[PDB]
């Protein structure tokens, strides 16, 4: 494992080879999570991008959030997606914690800390354990098939991955910087595998 | 809300390819997920094909994939049906139709659309 | 009874049998009351909803506030109805207290602790104390009859109500958070059954 | 200040069905409740209806209650009057009457009505 | 000179019946005599009817005959095919098309007709 704290990745150029694989220690199917993320480009207001693709041997789009051109922030689970719009977007760089339980199909959706109306998704549905994660490619096949249009240029950082849903104050002080401790994914122990021009620099955001 | 025309059908002899597309009159077209279905003569309509409004899931009948491709074009607001390999059976009416002004999954039932345009014809020899 | 602290309803999906039922101990017809509660929804700007719902087997419409578009909060007491307008709209939690006098038939709208002016409503009147009460639905009878394009979908806590007028004061301390005992309705006492896709989660709003 | 326009009316046999229509020319309308008057020869008009600006609020004459309905469409800004049981007596002329910029309930009178359409004639054979 | 589209075509079961129409734009409609023509896929075109300016004088292919008719409008300046009892053969695309600045007979060949249409596909199961 390698401490990753106060460093983030930059994919400098918009290309199609580009990205970085990351590697869950998961065994048993996930019924529900907790992804939280800080990310930041000034892509907007240009073509979409993907932000995080989960795809299992069956599916290439188990879990894919996505920005959306004038849509906003798109979330997907099991082939189902719906869409949270955004009317103006800034330009500076963005916290997201999203959550998903399979018991009730409630999906949380913490944009900078301020909530998102809940909703329904996939009522009993279940996850795959067996996964491939990417960071800067929307891969429509299980490790390939990386699309151009849709590669992401800038930052990305702090990705955790919870195997549970934290409640509201929780996720107050993941926003704030508090100590935690994931369990499925771990920036401060994670393992992953460069790509291209990828590389590795202080973080921009506080 | 939006109106839909289709147009790209005619008749093809077998093993040919057609791109078949439908266009939406309105604003919030990028609101609305899209559908292709299929009708013949002596019955009802028949689901073919969908596409996402952000344009990044789509749905295939059995039939269908593998064979044909379906996709959408937001800034233009043009659905594109390539169906290639046609067989004669192939041979019906067509329709463009979708309805969810909101957000949703991709459906494969009827009730749930509410606009259609009017049809085109192809036809395999 | 449960105590609903820090806990709050879920009605993800816009459906027409999801609702929550409300009891009441109360007895002697009212004169006067007050009614509080928080909610929170994204409908606003697609289409109009009812918030509470209080009806008896002669009125259908004893009580209701109701959202209705491009006009605002729309109060009504003895089937008879006033508007207090909203220019504008924000997608945020809000809380509503409002206050009604059989005496001198004044009725006071605080919104997140703002008040509108006060206006006359239905001077001389008496409510009757058996009834129905309603959350998630608008009831056009006294044990059915809903409407799906009315029906509304997100949270809505906090519901406390009195049996008479509150003073600015108590309703700054509401607002705040600070202790207060309710008389006819208690969130901290409350009884209640749910019927269809409802949940019980922990609260957003602050 | 909206300009009031009725159709819809006509003859027909008793008990038949009549949905009277009224179009309302303003940007307000949204602002003002509306009614249904009725009037006869040597005679002045008589209450019939009145809805709310909300449209969740309705108030019917005794006779009309459980016979007829009364609608509005804030977005097609137009009242609808379904009239049924028709019979021989409720052949007369129709109003559909609004005044009201302000908040307020539904009466059942006539001076506080300021506005007044043309009118249509309804017949029971 | 003058522009002829067709209209009217479309899918239908055996031995059904089918109103096809044609409209020309110009003013020299009255002088010309007007021909419907057939053309399959991977064939050239066929004579299918041919239509006189007083409309008094026609001519019918053999199959066509009885079965099939020609008509022509001055007024509207438009011709008319009809067709009944379609079977599966006769199913391709039809052009209304010809061309006469002339005042001659009606003939069956190719090379004299020299305005041409855009044609419609008929299919007849």
């Amino acid at each position: 494992q390698t401490d990753m704290s106060r460093k983030a990745f930059v994919f400098p150029k918009e290309s199609d080879t580009s990205y970085v694989s990351l590697k869950a220690p998961l065994t048993k199917p996930l019924k529900a999570f907790t992804v939280c993320l800080h990310f930041y480009t000034e892509l907007s207001s240009t073509r979409g991008y993907s932000i995080f693709s989960y795809a299992t041997k069956r599916q290439d789009n188990e879990i894919l959030i996505f920005w959306s051109k004038d849509i906003g922030y798109s979330f997907t689970v099991g082939g189902s997606e719906i869409l949270f719009e955004v009317p103006e977007v800034t330009v500076a760089p963005v916290h997201i914690c999203t959550s998903w339980e399979s018991a009730s199909g409630i999906v949380e959706f913490w944009v900078d800390g301020k909530p998102r109306v809940r909703k329904s998704l996939k009522k009993g549905y279940t996850v795959g354990a067996e996964a491939s994660i990417i960071l800067g490619q929307e891969q429509d096949s299980f490790g390939g098939n990386f699309e151009g249009s849709q590669s992401l240029v800038g930052d990305i950082g702090n990705v955790n991955m919870w195997d549970f849903v934290l409640s509201p104050d929780e996720i107050n002080t993941i926003y704030l910087g508090g100590p935690f401790s994931p369990n499925v994914l771990n920036w401060r122990a994670l393992k992953y595998e460069v790509q291209g021009e990828v590389f590795t620099k202080p973080q921009l955001w506080p | 809300e939006v109106q839909l025309v289709e147009s790209g059908g005619g008749l093809v002899q077998t093993g040919g390819s057609l791109r078949l597309s439908c266009a939406a009159s309105g604003r919030t077209f990028n609101r609305h997920y899209m559908g292709w279905f299929r009708q013949v003569p002596g019955k009802e309509r028949e689901f073919v094909a969908s596409i996402s409004q952000t344009g990044l899931n789509k749905d295939y009948v059995d039939s269908a994939k593998g064979r044909f491709t379906i996709s959408r074009d937001n800034a233009e607001n043009t659905v594109y049906l390539q169906m290639n390999n046609l067989k004669p059976e192939d041979t019906a009416l067509y329709y463009c139709a979708g309805s969810q002004s909101s957000y949703y999954d991709k459906p494969r039932l009827l009730t749930e659309y509410a606009y259609w345009g009017q049809g085109t014809l192809v036809t395999v020899s």
